[PDB]
């Protein structure tokens, strides 16, 4: 896992020893270099995880996540460069910086052996998230979007804490293969109630469960393009991840424990679905999409089953490159236009074709066509939902209609129609947008002839 | 004053295609745009997107699926060529289980 | 690809029932030590936890200006 | 109703207030000598009662 | 917290002073000095713990 | 003050914690914490005015009366025990009025109203040193006779400083007074672990003396005290005002910082005696803490406060002084969690 | 010819140095880890007529 | 709450036994000493910095006297530190030896005798 | 004292209710005499009878608390015929809240001390019943 390791740290002095007119270039390069080395440890051996050493381990649940997390840097870089012209050097570097300081957490805390180092990496990751929200968000509304942000996650990771050094003073480990081998069953009592809270509520806000979802509005609606970004690809799937490896040491509490989160995944994916219909804002609307999509990763990792585990893997990959490549479209008008307001500018397909033809895709895999990987992952966890009850057709048929419909509402309301007379402004797109949308569009189409890949360990 | 502050008005935006009619959205220089276009082009389609791709379709068979199948094929042809289960309700050897002696 | 990239099964393997190893004995070894430290506090019999006593090297044993001490 | 309302108003606006009200209460002292030695004696009257009574 | 300076330059700054059974001027015991001297024994080097039980 | 009058009396200081820290006699320490205190209020008013003539007056109150206290608990101790070495008090009723005064010289809940006060009306100079040094004498006494305390006040007292300092953190715009209230919660988490490892409370007032002179000495370097006067360092020293947005997020206890080192291992060591309540209220608690770190972050470093014409004119000047360790205090306030093991030194 | 440029392009050794250096110490972590090179029940083998170990 | 404060033989202000010098020292490359080094150096550039000098050129042969100090320093540390962790390790081997009675080697089961209870996941 | 929470635990859960309601109401009086002498020393109440009258407020709101959820959680436990048991003390907390709120006359005070009462006091006794610590001794 050095190999990866040691040249990402190395971009952090190659970008603060660089000309002031190269940053850009040398950063996008080495992050696209870095991306094609990480793409080898998606050999898995079968039967066990890659264990390079006593720090790290690759899983194929990890494997998928590290490579999407190299991938999305670069893409990062060619999102920032265009409203970060005005800026100074020195900023432009720190803002480089902190975006490969959260590469580099992100990295170790996905392949780091126990949960300790887990942990703290995980944490580890609140600071440049935190920094690059709150100094370079556009509004003013971005300082009170980090403390949301901030709080919403300690409040729910303190008691985990907690949890995991009890966990190790009374199990003598916190390494993960350890903690597998040696499982033992979970008694039903209030001690045991509370270690199990303890153990998930902080993944649970991670995701966001439905209910303590609120920061993710603000803090993704707030953010510079590459926070949004980094924010939705990935930073929900620590919740996820962390989810899966730590529900082993729960059972068999989880069959009933998972009751009131089901409820609340459910019913809030009905509910986050229908409040995209009625929203003013477009990255708001784009927000409460990927709430509704991780609800129903929610429900397939409490349910436990092989199925309900491949679709969670598959729908999180998805969700991480369709959700990147729809900020980066609204990012696009809004560096036309200056506002979030989605009626304001309208006909767009009249003034700008080919990024209409690059929404027409993103929106054709949000509402997961088959056969998109979204579709690979949402049908898997529906199937597997079926098995644990065949009532929860209602909830999923339901939430199936309700994306087709915002999806295509966003698409209608921006692209068709007639465009607003006064606004003039709108010059033709650039190659480095268009190219952005294609890097982000040409991996989840490939992704589709290679579907075990992203399916997971279950696999 | 009736103001309230001595504050820059807030500046118009620069249209990149202004000065530079061909400007690849990258940068206010013309060479240095012209080459960020070319880098990004090059190890973002040619270097990750083909060549990755192809490592990914041609990666060994370590998941021992193939593998696999041909144990499978064997176990198959040997149970049923001696009228054996094609398989067994048990996965692991009776003889080798000591239950608890009496259940009541 | 196989050749110029990677190794063979049985390092992986065999790698990892190394790591194996240590983390098992390092978690035994903890759940020793937390139990010797709890017998070690409440006996006060070992090393650990000694509370200072007076040095009785501090006594004065000479004829002390009448008999009985 | 609910994401603008009742999901601001229990988890987070709650949190603000009760934290915000406890604050003015914790720090709003007036800087006298004497209320401040006073609430000592006080203090060391229920240590020597509902602490030093107990063992 | 507690820098042993006294006992590792052997020095007896205060040390003279600590306890009744400790060399008195002109020799004058103290009035509990045999039951000190008893108790400082039986307890010497086994501890805070032990000696108290 | 004469150069060398302020030199004697901070060795005067300085040598009446020495002595309360090499003593082995009961009467030694309690002249160690009357020679400190004699030294020590010329210093809170070496500028004279009138707030410093109320702090040095508000400080001596409290530190006397806690001297009287601690005096009557060491000669009840050799009422019940001829004893004068300070091993394990023999009396628990003089057990109860030491660690009283003990809290009292140190601040604790509900002894803390002093200390706000004080730091407010006294120099940066002067709160630096009241912050740091003048917490060593009475923590190395605590770490002395912490088996014959009683967990119970002990605790009470900690919890209940780690909430007042977040409480009373919250309300303020005075620098000063926000370090005060930090302190406070600092000192609630050293004594929280006091009676289970007393290594554990080292390190954590390690931690907190490197975090205070590296903020200390950051606010004096930029000579503010309010919160609005470092809402312009950013246009005369922005390196100096992104140091401190970083070390207030160590101070906030957030991960991989250093900061977060004493918090993990504090909470770690009381669930192995099986005590997993009172951790789950602290952290929960020090988020206050954490809450006005992040405000004056907000206020200084992140955004950009609106300045004055005069800056210009400063902007044309170097410090005249420049710290010595002020560089070393920020990288150990920061950079120091992956040599965590190397606490096992400190017992 | 090549002084400034390579003063101006030296950047681009980094971060391959710095992958090359991760292997290196990649193969050095597993150097530590050979308590069971061919041992194990599975993979234990007989050493051909000149090798030396089953894995390096 | 002091475990190792009253452990028999201990020299006040040592901060090396002798005893020390039967265990190996640490490397000279020891990645704990790096990242000493690397303390230094960082403290180096913050000199640098707060002064308003050339951040990665002013100051050579301080920013080599900052790193030489930091890795002087934890060599010291390490050593301490590595030397502690063997007295626990000597004191709680010796204590489960002297008192087998508290430390009882119980015949272990296989799995096949072990009866475990089941829980469907459905 | 804690002889104050003997007196009131040691009482069985569904007997006697009407002794344990005194012992709880003897436990709010406490407790409010003491938040009244803090609250009297911090905040002067500018004359003698101002005082005695925020000292019988206070105390009279903390005894009252006390008495309605003593008097609930143990008339609940013994009809439920379900000691051991959470439910009780959290119906019994819950109504202390309402009694809170109907005396500082608040809707919004009721509802909070209601929910945050009844959580408080079903967590009070999972510990009693799990044996959790919230002072734990030094073990180890
Ligand atoms: C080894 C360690 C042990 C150490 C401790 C040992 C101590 C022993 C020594 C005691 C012997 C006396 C020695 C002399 C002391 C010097 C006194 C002095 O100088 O006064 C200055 C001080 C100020 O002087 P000043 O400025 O010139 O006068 C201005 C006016 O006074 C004020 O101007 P104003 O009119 O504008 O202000 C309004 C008025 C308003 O005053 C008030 O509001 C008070 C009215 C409250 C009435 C209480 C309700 C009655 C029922 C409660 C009974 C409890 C059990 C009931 C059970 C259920 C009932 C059914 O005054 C105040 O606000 C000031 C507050 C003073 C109140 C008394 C302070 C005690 C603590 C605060 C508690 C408050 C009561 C809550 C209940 C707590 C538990 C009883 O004078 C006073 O405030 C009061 C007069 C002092 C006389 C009495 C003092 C004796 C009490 C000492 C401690 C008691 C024993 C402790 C524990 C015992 C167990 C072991
Ligand atoms: C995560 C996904 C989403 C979840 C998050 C979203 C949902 C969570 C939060 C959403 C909202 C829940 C918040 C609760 C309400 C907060 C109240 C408040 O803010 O007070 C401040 C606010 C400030 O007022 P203020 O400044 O002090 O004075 C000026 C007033 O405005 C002037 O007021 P006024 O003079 O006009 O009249 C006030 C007066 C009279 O009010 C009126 O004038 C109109 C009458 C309103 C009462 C309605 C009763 C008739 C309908 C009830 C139907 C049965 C209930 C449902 C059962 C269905 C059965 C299948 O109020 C009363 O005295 C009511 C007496 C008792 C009746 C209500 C208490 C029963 C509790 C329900 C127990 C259910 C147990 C579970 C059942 C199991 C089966 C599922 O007070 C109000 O104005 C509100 C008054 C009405 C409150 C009662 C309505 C509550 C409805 C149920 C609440 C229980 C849900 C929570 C469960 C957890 C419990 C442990
Ligand atoms: C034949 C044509 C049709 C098929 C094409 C096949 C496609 C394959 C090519 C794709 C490249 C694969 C991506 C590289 C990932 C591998 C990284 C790593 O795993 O490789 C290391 C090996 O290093 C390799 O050299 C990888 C380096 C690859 C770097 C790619 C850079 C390409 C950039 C292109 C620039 C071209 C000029 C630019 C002009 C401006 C392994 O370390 P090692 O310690 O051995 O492990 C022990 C294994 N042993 C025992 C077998 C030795
Ligand atoms: C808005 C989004 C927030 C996030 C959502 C958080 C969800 C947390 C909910 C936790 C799920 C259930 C918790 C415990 C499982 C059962 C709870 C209990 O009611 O069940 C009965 C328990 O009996 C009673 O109900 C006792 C509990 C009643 C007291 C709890 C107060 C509940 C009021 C609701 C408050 C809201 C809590 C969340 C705050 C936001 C079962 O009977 P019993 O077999 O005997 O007990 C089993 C435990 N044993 C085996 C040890 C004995
Ligand atoms: C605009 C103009 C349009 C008109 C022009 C259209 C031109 C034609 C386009 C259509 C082409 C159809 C091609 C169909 C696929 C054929 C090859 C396919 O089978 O390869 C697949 C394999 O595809 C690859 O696996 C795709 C891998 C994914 C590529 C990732 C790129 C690098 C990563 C980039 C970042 C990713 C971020 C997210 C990471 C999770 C499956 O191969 P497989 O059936 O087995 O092969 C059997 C024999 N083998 C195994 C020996 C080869
Ligand atoms: C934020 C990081 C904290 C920085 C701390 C300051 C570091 C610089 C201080 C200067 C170092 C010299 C101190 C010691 C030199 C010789 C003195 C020696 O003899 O002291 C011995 C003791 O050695 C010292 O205690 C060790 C000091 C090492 C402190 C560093 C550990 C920090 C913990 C992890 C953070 C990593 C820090 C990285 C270093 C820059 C005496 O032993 P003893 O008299 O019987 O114990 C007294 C206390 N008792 C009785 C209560 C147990
Ligand atoms: C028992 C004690 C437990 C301690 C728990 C502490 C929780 C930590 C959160 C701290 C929030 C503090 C908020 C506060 O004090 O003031 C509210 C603040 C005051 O504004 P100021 O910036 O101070 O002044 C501006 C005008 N001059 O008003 C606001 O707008 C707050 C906006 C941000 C609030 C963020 C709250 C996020 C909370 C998420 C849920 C979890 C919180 C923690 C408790 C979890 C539930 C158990
Ligand atoms: C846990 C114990 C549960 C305690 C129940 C009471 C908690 C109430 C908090 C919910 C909010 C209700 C509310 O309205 O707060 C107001 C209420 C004051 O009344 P007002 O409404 O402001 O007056 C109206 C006219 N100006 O707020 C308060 O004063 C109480 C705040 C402190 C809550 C208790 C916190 C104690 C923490 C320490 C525990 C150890
Ligand atoms: C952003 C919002 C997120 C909010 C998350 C809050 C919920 C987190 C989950 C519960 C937090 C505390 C759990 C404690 C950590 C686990 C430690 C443990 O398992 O030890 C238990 C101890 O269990 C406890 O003591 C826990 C009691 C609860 C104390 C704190 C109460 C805080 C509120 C509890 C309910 C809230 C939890 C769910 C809320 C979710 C958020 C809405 C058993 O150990 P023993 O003491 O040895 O018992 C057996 C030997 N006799």
């Amino acid at each position: 896992m050095l190999k990866i390791i040691i040249p990402t740290t190395m971009l952090l002095p190659m970008t603060w020893m660089s000309k002031h007119n190269m940053i850009w270039i040398n950063a996008t390069v080495h992050s696209l270099l870095i991306s094609l080395i990480s793409l080898s440890l998606l050999n898995q051996l079968g039967e066990n995880s890659l264990n390079f050493s006593l720090t790290f381990f690759s899983d194929s649940l990890s494997a998928p996540l590290l490579v999407l997390t190299t991938w999305l840097l670069p893409l990062m870089l060619m999102a920032s460069q265009s409203h970060l012209s005005k800026e100074t050097t020195t900023r432009k570097k720190l803002y480089i910086t902190m975006l490969i300081l959260l590469q580099l957490f992100l990295i170790m805390t996905f392949t780091a052996t126990e949960l300790i180092l887990f942990y703290i990496l995980f944490e580890a990751t609140l600071v440049p998230t935190l920094i690059i929200i709150t100094r370079w968000g556009n509004q003013t509304e971005r300082l009170n979007a980090g403390l949301y942000f901030l709080f919403y996650t300690l409040a729910g990771s303190l008691p985990l804490l907690v949890a995991l050094v009890y966990i190790q003073n009374t199990t003598g480990s916190l390494n993960f293969l350890i903690i597998h081998y040696w499982s033992h069953p979970l008694s039903n009592s209030w001690s045991n109630i509370f270690m199990w809270l303890a153990c998930i509520m902080a993944f649970m806000v991670k995701m966001p469960l439905y209910g303590l979802h609120l920061w993710l509005p603000k803090a993704h609606v707030e953010a510079p393009i590459a926070g949004s970004m980094v924010l939705a690809a990935v930073l929900l799937k620590l919740g996820g991840y962390g989810m899966m490896r730590i529900t082993t040491i729960l059972n068999p509490l989880t069959n009933y424990m998972a009751y009131p989160f089901l409820m609340l995944s459910m019913w809030g994916m009905i509910m986050t679905s229908s409040i995209c219909l009625r929203q003013t804002d477009l990255k708001s609307l784009i927000a409460y999409s990927s709430v509704s999509h991780m609800a129903l990763v929610i429900v397939a990792i409490m349910i436990q089953t092989p199925w309900s585990f491949m679709g969670a893997t598959a729908l999180m990959i998805a969700h991480g490159l369709t959700s990147s490549m729809l900020f980066c479209l609204a990012n696009t008008n809004y560096e036309r236009v200056h506002s979030r307001t989605m009626i304001l500018a309208r006909g767009l397909q009249t003034l700008l074709p080919l990024m209409a033809t690059w929404w027409l895709v993103a929106s054709l895999t949000n509402l997961a066509l088959p056969p998109s990987i979204n579709l690979i992952g949402e049908l898997f966890i529906i199937t597997a939902s079926f098995s644990w009850s065949n009532i929860t057709i209602i909830l999923m048929g339901m939430n199936m209609m309700i994306t087709a419909l915002y999806s295509l509402y966003m698409l209608i309301t921006t692209q068709r129609g007639k465009y607003t007379h006064h606004i003039n402004n709108i010059k033709p797109s650039f190659t480095r947008e268009n190219a952005l949308m294609a890097l982000h569009i040409l991996p989840l189409l490939l992704l589709t002839l290679n579907p075990k890949m992203i399916l997971g360990p279950l696999y | 004053p009736t103001i309230r502050l001595q504050e820059d008005p807030d500046p118009e935006d620069e249209n990149l295609y202004e000065k530079n009619p061909d400007s690849h959205g990258y940068d206010k220089d013309p060479i240095v745009d012209l080459w960020n276009m070319r880098v990004v082009f090059f190890f973002g389609f040619s270097i990750v997107l083909v060549l990755g791709s192809t490592f990914v379709a041609y990666l060994p068979d370590y998941r021992m699926q193939e593998w696999a199948r041909r144990e499978a094929e064997r176990l198959v042809k040997y149970r049923e060529a001696n009228g054996l289960p094609l398989m067994e309700s048990n996965c692991f050897d009776p003889n080798k289980i000591q239950l608890p002696e009496d259940e009541d | 690809i196989a050749r110029t990239f990677y190794d063979g099964p049985e390092k992986n393997y065999e790698k990892t029932m190394a790591i194996l190893q240590i983390e098992a004995e390092k978690a035994e070894l903890r759940l020793k030590e937390l139990e010797v430290r709890r017998l070690m506090r409440a006996r006060g019999d070992g090393p650990w936890y000694q509370y200072p006593t007076i040095d009785k090297a501090l006594i004065d044993h000479s004829p002390k200006t009448t008999p009985d001490n | 109703l609910l994401d603008l309302i009742w999901l601001e108003t229990i988890l987070p606006k709650t949190t603000s207030f009760i934290q915000m009200k406890m604050s003015i209460m914790v720090s709003n002292q007036k800087g006298l000598i004497k209320l401040y030695f006073l609430s000592f004696l006080i203090t060391i009257m229920i240590s020597m009662t509902l602490f030093n009574y107990h063992e | 917290p507690f820098f042993d300076v006294q006992k590792r330059l052997g020095l007896d700054l205060d040390r003279w002073m600590t306890i009744q059974s400790a060399e008195q001027p002109h020799k004058i015991p103290g009035r509990c000095h045999a039951f000190e001297k008893e108790w400082i024994e039986c307890a010497h080097g086994i501890g805070g713990i032990r000696a108290e039980k | 003050m004469n150069p060398i009058i302020y030199t004697t009396l901070i060795m005067t200081v300085m040598s009446g914690t020495m002595l309360v820290m090499i003593s082995s006699h009961w009467l030694l320490i309690w002249i160690g914490f009357e020679m400190n205190l004699l030294a020590m209020i010329p210093v809170l008013m070496k500028n004279f005015n009138p707030r410093a003539t109320e702090a040095a007056t508000k400080y001596f109150l409290t530190q006397a009366t806690a001297s009287m206290m601690l005096m009557m608990a060491i000669i009840i101790n050799l009422l019940y025990s001829g004893q004068w070495t300070i091993t394990k008090m023999f009396n628990p009723v003089a057990m109860t009025m030491m660690t009283m005064a003990l809290a009292m010289k140190l601040g604790l809940s509900p002894f803390h109203f002093w200390v706000p006060e004080v730091t407010q009306g006294i120099s940066l100079q002067a709160g630096l040193l009241l912050l740091t040094w003048q917490k060593l004498a009475p923590l190395s006494v605590l770490c002395q006779i912490s088996q014959s305390i009683n967990p119970n006040l002990m605790l009470t007292m900690a919890m209940l400083s780690i909430l007042i300092g977040g409480w009373g953190g919250l309300n303020q715009t005075q620098l000063r007074k926000i370090m005060a209230y930090s302190s406070i919660a600092h000192m609630g988490w050293m004594t929280a672990v006091l009676p289970y490892n007393t290594t554990m409370t080292i390190l954590n007032l390690l931690i907190y003396i490197t975090m205070t002179l590296a903020m200390f000495m950051l606010l004096i370097h930029s000579s503010a005290t309010t919160t609005l006067s470092l809402s312009h360092t950013w246009n005369k020293m922005p390196v100096i005002t992104s140091l401190m947005m970083v070390t207030l997020l160590s101070m906030g206890g957030l991960p991989p910082l250093s900061g977060f080192m004493p918090k993990w291992m504090i909470i770690q060591e009381m669930t192995k005696n099986e005590s997993i309540i009172m951790p789950t209220l602290m952290a929960m608690t020090a988020l206050l803490n954490l809450y006005f770190y992040m405000r004056l972050a907000y206020s200084s470093s992140l955004t950009m406060f609106p300045s004055t014409n005069n800056m210009k004119m400063k902007w044309q000047f170097e410090h005249t002084k420049q710290m010595k360790l002020l560089p070393t205090m920020i990288v150990l306030s920061t950079l120091v969690l992956p040599m965590t093991p190397a606490l096992s030194s400190l017992n | 010819n090549v002084l400034q440029i390579v003063r101006d392009h030296w950047v681009h050794i980094l971060v391959p140095v710095g992958f090359v250096f991760g292997c290196y110490l990649d193969r050095r972590s597993d150097e530590k880890l050979t308590a069971f090179r061919n041992k194990s029940l599975l993979f234990k083998r007989e050493l051909r007529p000149n090798e030396e170990v089953t894995w390096k | 709450m002091t475990m190792m404060s009253g452990r028999p033989g201990r020299v006040p202000l040592q901060f090396l036994p002798n005893e020390a010098r039967s265990l190996p020292p640490p490397k000279l490359t020891d990645p704990r000493l790096v990242y000493m080094g690397f303390l230094g150096y960082c403290s180096g550039l913050i000199d640098n910095a707060i002064r308003r000098r050339p951040v990665v050129s002013a100051g050579l042969h301080r920013q080599l006297l900052y790193v030489t100090s930091f890795v002087f320093f934890g060599y010291y540390l390490l050593k301490r530190q590595d030397y502690m962790y063997a007295l626990r390790d000597h004191d709680m081997f010796a204590y489960v030896k002297s008192h087998p009675e508290d430390f009882p080697e119980k015949d272990k089961k296989t799995y096949g005798e072990i009866l475990e209870e089941f829980h469907p996941v459905r | 004292a804690k002889t104050l929470l003997h007196k009131y635990s040691d009482i069985p859960e569904g007997t006697e209710c009407h002794r344990k309601a005194y012992a709880s109401t003897s436990i709010g009086g406490a407790t409010g005499l003491i938040v009244s002498a803090y609250s009297i020393a911090l905040k002067p109440p500018a004359s003698f009878l101002e005082g005695v009258a925020r000292t019988g407020r206070y105390t009279f709101t903390s005894a009252a608390i006390g008495a309605i959820f003593g008097l609930t959680s143990c008339i609940s436990a013994q009809v439920r015929e379900k000691p051991d048991d959470p439910l009780n003390y959290f119906i019994g907390g819950c109504a202390g809240g309402l009694t809170l709120g109907a005396r500082t006359r608040s809707y919004g005070i009721g509802a909070a001390a209601c929910a945050y009462m009844g959580l408080t006091a079903a967590l009070v006794k999972m510990g009693q019943l799990e044996g959790w610590q919230v002072f734990a001794e030094p073990k180890v």
